[PDB]
């Protein structure tokens, strides 16, 4: 047997716990386990880089030998030998 | 830098480059009186590659809850799927004349609209993913206002025991979008924001705690110093949503 007064007041009253259950499952407040949730982001940036690398096969084919293009970078592929040397020994590989 | 992130830069910035040094081939007459070999072939790449694209966009506005996106996104695709034509054009006005000077317009034109469109999709889906991280930062917002209704021990521990997944998740999409960002002041202001959020949290919750045993017996400076943590603690998120914002 329940107050009637106290029932009216405290019904429609949301408790602590419905409160933030409403704010946590509207704003999606928990942990993602879920492996797909990258996959939006990879589809798009591997399609993306698609275009990138057709358009630029494209405009290689165009511009031909006659193209004054010049990209070897022999320091930066020393650096990033020497990053993995070191990485692999200190893996112990 | 020129672009926001570094997955936009990364697409972006070497077509940008060939693009551009292909203008200045032409005007310097490096390309003047040769025969372009039959573009045909790369051309149905680009056609490819743009379909591929235009279909994953297609999909992701198909099937996201974000209205902002739905809108914002489709533009893309026919300034991206336009621009493909006039490169379709270009090649064939190429095949009927290798030597053709009007045909290195819509080369150019044809690129260009390829790249401002891919440019356009990535923007409006790099916006809506900003989106979930300020639906995260405006629900640790709208939790920090109910601090106020917690009069009682058992409903302390209740808030406390909530506010920790959503927090850390917050704290885990800032630090990953950080990474990501090339404007480096950003960056910083991402950073410092969080830790701040971070070490008021123990602080919030001792204020809490101090409200609730003080409203037993003998207030006002309880009541205050609560106030002030959650006024300083949203002072912070808000400012963490306004630079989430900024591409420049």
């Amino acid at each position: 047997i329940v107050d009637p007064l106290s029932f009216s007041e405290e019904r429609f009253r949301p408790s602590l716990e419905e409160r933030l259950e409403s704010i946590i499952s509207g704003a999606a407040l928990m942990a993602d386990s879920s492996c797909t949730r990258d996959d939006r982001r990879e589809r798009i940036v591997a399609e993306c880089n698609a275009v990138r690398q057709a358009l630029q096969d494209l405009l290689s084919e165009y511009m031909g030998n006659a193209g004054r293009k010049e990209r070897s970078d022999a320091l930066n592929s020393a650096i990033d030998k020497m990053t993995k040397k070191t990485r692999d020994l200190r893996r112990q590989l | 830098p020129v672009f926001h992130t570094r997955t936009i830069e990364s697409i972006l910035e070497p077509v940008a480059q060939q693009i551009s040094h292909l203008v200045i081939m032409h005007e310097e007459g490096e390309v003047d009186g040769k025969a372009i070999p039959d573009l045909t072939a790369p051309v149905a790449a680009v056609q490819a590659a743009v379909s591929n694209l235009v279909r994953v966009g297609k999909e992701t506005v198909q099937t996201t809850e974000d209205q902002i996106l739905k809108r914002d996104m489709p533009p893309a695709f026919i300034k991206v799927e336009n621009a493909c034509t006039k490169l379709v054009q270009a090649a064939q006005m190429l095949q009927s004349d290798p030597y053709s000077v009007p045909a290195r317009d819509y080369l150019i034109d044809g690129s260009r609209g390829i790249l401002s469109g891919t440019s356009d999709l990535l923007l409006t889906f790099d916006e809506a993913e900003v989106r979930k991280i300020i639906r995260v930062c405006k629900g640790i917002l709208e939790y920090l206002t109910v601090a106020e209704v917690v009069e009682t021990m058992e409903d302390l521990v209740t808030y406390t025991k909530n506010l920790g997944p959503g927090m850390t998740k917050m704290a885990k999409m800032i630090d990953e979008r950080q990474q990501e960002l090339t404007h480096q002041e950003h960056r910083v202001m991402l950073v410092n924001s969080m830790n701040t959020v971070k070490e008021l949290l123990p602080v919030l919750i001792s204020a809490m705690k101090i409200f609730v045993t003080t409203k037993n017996s003998k207030i006002e400076e309880a009541l205050k110093n609560r106030n002030f943590t959650v006024e300083k603690m949203s002072a912070e998120i808000n400012e963490i949503i306004r630079v989430l914002q900024l591409t420049s």
